[PDB]
């Protein structure tokens, strides 16, 4: 995350660290959506042109972390997988639409302070909130530049219309994807980079003050460059993906 | 259940910048 600040302690507790397992790397955010699902970008699990294809057992989770410097008793929660589902018409050849994938933990997640899920957007509230110029907020432990910190970054970005999302790159852009950040024109900055994946891009429900995950950190050209916008995938239309996966299982 | 925070909504607290989210949607 460029030009965010430090995350309050438990001010984003549906967070999710995705980690390889050995070695300990850090390798993308994720977001906890129930106490056994979460859901992540489809790149930072399967990518051929990088020849990625990260199995259950290469990966575990943390969930309700603040900080990277120190370990937290009792509050930091590990899991490892149990199952990995990526979208079956991800485009990892193209411009990565569908870039979604959702990961079942082996061990249910006990809820607590730090640790709560977000909520899914139904169709009025996706309709609602996704509007141009409203603002949403993401989050993520990758890049502070286009190295990184020690505690969570946010940072918060208005939504952005779909012309100007379009003509601000040569990538093929889908009705699955969205973008966000400030123009040149309105003085403020900032942007998710490289390791943000998988992060939740969410909005505050001004009807029932809930919080729900809009978008996925999916992919950018650089980060925080003038007249380019991040993009994330596109929650809600994904939806009843989401619902068969885990209806289904 | 879910998108109310333990440690803000559920103890009627606001974060250090949700304002200017809520602000956004007028
Ligand atoms: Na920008």
């Amino acid at each position: 995350i460029v030009e965010g600040s430090d995350a309050e302690i438990g001010m984003s507790p549906w967070q999710v660290m995705l980690f390889r397992k050995s070695p300990q790397e850090l390798l993308c955010g994720a977001s906890l959506i129930s106490d056994r699902w979460v859901l992540t970008a489809a790149h930072c699990l399967l990518y051929p042109p990088w020849d990625k294809n990260f199995t259950e057992n290469d990966l575990l989770v943390r969930i309700g972390k603040h900080s990277r410097t120190r370990y937290e008793r009792n509050i930091e929660k590990i899991s490892m997988l149990e199952k990995i589902y990526i979208h079956p018409r991800y485009n990892w050849r193209e411009n990565l639409d569908r870039d979604i994938a959702l990961m079942k933990l082996k061990k249910p997640v006990a809820f607590s302070d730090y640790i709560h899920p977000v909520c899914l957007p139904d169709r009025e509230t996706a309709a609602s909130l996704l509007q141009a110029g409203y603002k949403g907020r993401v989050t993520g432990w990758g890049n502070l530049k286009e190295g990184q910190p020690s505690v969570l970054q946010v940072v918060n970005l208005p939504i952005v219309e779909r012309p100007v999302c379009k003509d601000s790159t040569r990538i093929r852009i889908t009705d699955n994807m969205f973008c966000a950040g400030y123009k040149p024109d309105e003085g403020k900055r900032g942007d998710a980079c490289e390791g943000d994946s998988g992060g939740p891009f969410v909005m505050k429900s001004p009807f029932n003050n809930r919080w729900y995950q809009m978008g996925i950190v999916s992919w950018g050209e650089g980060c925080d460059r003038d007249g380019k916008y991040g993009f994330y995938t596109h929650v809600f239309r994904l939806k009843k993906w989401i619902q068969k996966v885990i209806d289904q299982f | 259940d879910c998108g109310l925070r333990p440690l803000f909504e559920k103890k009627s607290l606001e974060d250090k910048t949700e304002r200017e989210l809520l602000e956004s949607y007028i």
